C-alpha cells in the first residue's frame, strides 16, 4: 500500500514562491504518473502537470507552463511542486496523486496526497473585531441581525450564537480573503421580530491561531 | 474487480519462426490479481479462440502462464494508447486502442525488438471485428 | 490542448432519479477517463477508471460508460449523499491530464425569491477609518442572483466580495451575502447606500436603502 505524504499548510508573500513536498511510502513513483492538482477556494479541479515516466518528461498543462517547476529526487522518493510569482489567486489546495496507470488492466488504486493549503498574504497571525449587524427597526415577524468578523489571519475563525443555543435559521458564510491579506466573513441568523426587546442575541467568536475570543451582543440600534 | 479493457493485437515478432487476420482482444480482471485475454485468430482457414489466463506476481507488470511455463512482460508504449508484451520461444507483441497501425508506435516496436534480440522484421496483423472461416 | 466539457454543468434531482452526467472530450481520447465525487471541503473521491471500471467499494448504482469522445456517468437511483459536485478527467500513462469543469447535482425545490436585508457600518467601526456595509440575501434558489451596489443612485465598481452558502440540508435554499467596503471619507461624502437585488423569483428588482445617519 503505498501512501503519499505532503508538507504543511504554507503562508507565502505576493511575489515569493512556494516549494510543496510529497513523499511516497510503500512504493515509489519509477512506473506510474506523478502529478500536482489544485483547487482554489469553492472552486473547480484543476491539473498543473507532472512526471509522465513512459515518455520521460515532465510536463504541465498551459495555464501553469513557465510559472510551475515539478521535480522529483528518487533516492528520497520525493516529488516537489514549486510555483513562482505568487499572486492571491494561487491560493489553493495543492495535492499529488500517483496514477495506477502502468498495468495494460489494472485496479485503479489510485494514491492521493492530503493536500497542502497555501495562502497568499502578507499578513502576520492577528485575531478578528467584531462588529455589530444590527437587526432595523423594520417582515412575516422576523428580523435578520448578524456579526461581521473582520481583520483576522489566518483561517480559521468559529462562529457560534448564544453559546450554541440558537442554531436555526443561522448562516454563516465562508471568508472572504480581501486586499490586504486579511479575512472577514459574516454571520447572520433570522430570528422573531417580537423577540427583540427580550431575547439576547451574542456571537461567540474563537480565532484559535491567535488564542483569541470575542463575544458581541447584537441588538436594535438606539 | 470484474474490471474490463478492448484492445487489438496489431504487430508480433518472436526470436524463431501466422493470423490471417486477428479480432480485438478483450482482457477481464479478476478479484486476486489475475488478468484474462481472450482473441480470436484466423488461420488455415479456421478460427480459433485464445484465452490466456496471466497469473499475479509480485512485480507490477509481470505474470505467469501457460502452467508457470511462460513469464510475460507488458508495458506502455512511449506512443500513446499503445503497450507491448514480451513473452518467453521468446516473443514481444503490439497492442494498440485504434485498429489502424501507427508507424511510430511500430517504429518503437522494431526498437524494443531489437533490445530483446528478436527477429527485426516484424509481422502486422490484419483486423477484423469478426472472423469469417 | 484537450478540453473536457461537462454540460450542463448544473442538475437539480432528489433521491429516487436517475442522474445521467456528461463529459465531451474536444478530441477522441479512447477510453482514458475517471470520474470523482466531490463534496464540499473534502478530498476529490475516485468513482470511475479507464471510463468503465468502479474503483474498489464504489456502490453499484455507480456506471460509467463510453469511448471516443463522450462519456456518461450515470446514478441509477440518487441516493441522499449523492449530492455532491462530479469531475471527469483524463487519466492515462500519458500527458494531458485535463478535468472537465464539473457537474454541480444539487437538490430541487421551487423557485424562492431572497429576502433582503441591508446594514449600516457600526459606529464602533467607523471610529477606525473603515465602513463595511453588509447586504443579506438570504434563502433563494436557484443560486444565480445579481446584487448591486448605489451609492446616491451611483452603481458602485470594484468596491464589494460576495460569499454564500451550501444549499441548506433542511429546505435547499442559499443564502449570500454580499459587503461594499469604503474608507470613512468616502462614506461620510453620500447620503443614500441601497443594495439592489434581481433574482428569478423576483418580478422586479427589490432594493434595500438606508440614509447615513438613522
Ligand atoms: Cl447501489
Amino acid at each position: 500500500q503505498v501512501q503519499l505524504v505532503q508538507s504543511g499548510a504554507e503562508v507565502q508573500k505576493p511575489g515569493s514562491s512556494v516549494k510543496v513536498s510529497c513523499k511516497a511510502s510503500g512504493g515509489t513513483f519509477s512506473r506510474y504518473p506523478l502529478i500536482w492538482v489544485r483547487q482554489t477556494p469553492g472552486q473547480g479541479l484543476e491539473w498543473m502537470g507532472g512526471i509522465f515516466p513512459v515518455i520521460g518528461r515532465t510536463n504541465y498543462a498551459e495555464k501553469f507552463q513557465g510559472r510551475v517547476t515539478i521535480t522529483a529526487d528518487e533516492s528520497t522518493s520525493t516529488a516537489y511542486m514549486e510555483l513562482n510569482s505568487l499572486t492571491s489567486e494561487d491560493t489553493a489546495v495543492y495535492y499529488c496523486a500517483r496514477l495506477d496507470t502502468y498495468e495494460i488492466l489494472g485496479y485503479g488504486t489510485d494514491v492521493w496526497g492530503q493536500g497542502t493549503t497555501v495562502t497568499v498574504s502578507s499578513a502576520s497571525t492577528k485575531g478578528p473585531s467584531v462588529f455589530p449587524l444590527a437587526p432595523s427597526s423594520k417582515s412575516g415577524g422576523t428580523a435578520a441581525l448578524g456579526c461581521l468578523v473582520k481583520d483576522y489571519f489566518p483561517e480559521p475563525v468559529t462562529v457560534s450564537w448564544n453559546s450554541g443555543a440558537l442554531t436555526s435559521g443561522v448562516h454563516t458564510f465562508p471568508a472572504v480573503l480581501q486586499s490586504s491579506g486579511l479575512y472577514s466573513l459574516s454571520s447572520v441568523v433570522t430570528v422573531p421580530s417580537s423577540s427583540l426587546g427580550t431575547q439576547t442575541y451574542i456571537c461567540n467568536v474563537n480565532h484559535k491561531p491567535s488564542n483569541t475570543k470575542v463575544d458581541k451582543k447584537v441588538e436594535p440600534k438606539s | 474487480v470484474a474490471v474490463s479493457g478492448k484492445w487489438y493485437l496489431k504487430a508480433m515478432t518472436a526470436d524463431q519462426e501466422k493470423p490471417d487476420s486477428v479480432t480485438p482482444m478483450i482482457l477481464k480482471a479478476q478479484k486476486g490479481g489475475n488478468l484474462e485475454a481472450k482473441i480470436t485468430m484466423l488461420t488455415n482457414g479456421q478460427c480459433q479462440n485464445i484465452t490466456v489466463v496471466l497469473h499475479k506476481t509480485s512485480e507490477p507488470g509481470k505474470y505467469t502462464a501457460y502452467e508457470g511455463q511462460r513469464v510475460v512482460f507488458i508495458q506502455p508504449s512511449p506512443v500513446r494508447d499503445h503497450y507491448i508484451l514480451y513473452c518467453e520461444i521468446r516473443m514481444a507483441k503490439l497492442l494498440g486502442r485504434d485498429p489502424e497501425q501507427s508507424q511510430e508506435a511500430l517504429e518503437d516496436f522494431r526498437e524494443f525488438s531489437r533490445a530483446k534480440g528478436l527477429n527485426q522484421e516484424i509481422l502486422e496483423l490484419a483486423q477484423s471485428e469478426t472472423c469469417s472461416p | 490542448e484537450i478540453v473536457l466539457t461537462q454540460s450542463p454543468a448544473t442538475l437539480s434531482l432528489s433521491p429516487g432519479e436517475r442522474a445521467t452526467l456528461s463529459c465531451r472530450a474536444s478530441e477522441s481520447v479512447s477510453s482514458s477517463v475517471a470520474w470523482y465525487q466531490q463534496k464540499f471541503g473534502q478530498a476529490p473521491r475516485l468513482l470511475i477508471y479507464d471510463a468503465s471500471n468502479r474503483a474498489t467499494g464504489i456502490p453499484a448504482r455507480f456506471s460509467g460508460s463510453g469511448s471516443g469522445t463522450d462519456f456518461t456517468l450515470t446514478i441509477s437511483s440518487l441516493e441522499p449523499e449523492d449530492f455532491a459536485v462530479y469531475y471527469c478527467q483524463l487519466r492515462s500513462n500519458w500527458p494531458p491530464l485535463t478535468f472537465g469543469g464539473g457537474t454541480k447535482v444539487q437538490i430541487k425545490r421551487t423557485v424562492a425569491a431572497p429576502s433582503v436585508f441591508i446594514f449600516p457600518p457600526s459606529d464602533e467601526q467607523l471610529k477606525s477609518g473603515t465602513a463595511s456595509v453588509v447586504c443579506l440575501l438570504n434563502n433563494f434558489y436557484p443560486r444565480e442572483a445579481k446584487v448591486q451596489w448605489k451609492v446616491d443612485n451611483a452603481l458602485q465598481s470594484g468596491n464589494s466580495q460576495e460569499s454564500v452558502t451550501e444549499q441548506d440540508s433542511k429546505d435547499s435554499t442559499y443564502s449570500l451575502s454580499s459587503t461594499l467596503t469604503l474608507s470613512k471619507a468616502d462614506y461620510e461624502k453620500h447620503k443614500v447606500y441601497a443594495c439592489e437585488v434581481t433574482h428569478q423569483g423576483l418580478s422586479s428588482p427589490v432594493t434595500k436603502s438606508f440614509n447615513r445617519g438613522e
